[PDB]
């Protein structure tokens, strides 16, 4: 049993590979989950920017399963995102100062430690830094919302292409 | 005429 971007766990919208490993996005922000969350541990996936054509964008990180699939992810008290544009971090509907931008051809590490609770972003193998600390309790889910016709592949492990030397983690397949 | 924007749903 692999992990996958949700079937059942999805905005209609948006347009599934086969395989269940691409995305991409239609018109406004919309999400879809992974198949498998985590509720305690250090825990990490890769998202691959394949095509950010001009005016679309991405909002990836983590969801409980509250969070709204017609919304872009960090809209409610669920998510917690990282946007293409600016780098910037959202929670509540509020974009707070993160990274500097990412975009097509990016490789995107998303950790999470539930132990005080952190969510820390990669850029091509950076860390980015501690976006969120103490994070909402429960589950969290790796989490997919795209604006527009942009095309993003989800790695959920175990052979990650910048695989984070900083901090100790499992590969979300782990989770399979 | 209106059309969505990727800001749509943020507050700041």
């Amino acid at each position: 049993s692999r992990v996958l971007l949700a079937l059942h766990d999805r905005a209609p919208q948006l347009k599934i590979s086969d395989d269940r490993l691409t995305v991409v996005g239609e018109k406004g922000y919309s999400m879809v989950r992974a198949s498998h969350g985590v509720r305690k541990g250090a825990w990490y996936f890769e998202i691959t920017v394949d095509e950010m054509p001009p005016d679309t964008a991405a909002r990836l990180g983590w969801s409980q399963p509250l969070g709204n699939l017609q919304a872009p992810l960090g809209y409610d008290k669920f998510s917690y995102s990282w946007r293409s544009k600016k780098g910037t971090k959202f929670h509540q509907s509020i974009g707070k100062h993160y990274s500097s931008g990412y975009g097509q051809g990016d490789v995107l590490g998303f950790y999470i430690n539930l132990p005080g609770s952190e969510i820390i972003f990669y850029k091509n193998g950076v860390n980015q830094g501690v976006a969120y600390k103490d994070i909402f309790e429960g589950v969290y889910f790796p989490a997919i919302s795209l604006y527009k016709s942009c095309t993003v592949s989800i790695n959920f492990g175990p052979c990650f292409k910048y695989p984070p030397k900083d901090l100790t983690y499992r590969p979300m397949s782990d989770m399979g | 005429e209106y059309e969505e924007r990727e800001s749509e749903f943020d507050i700041e």
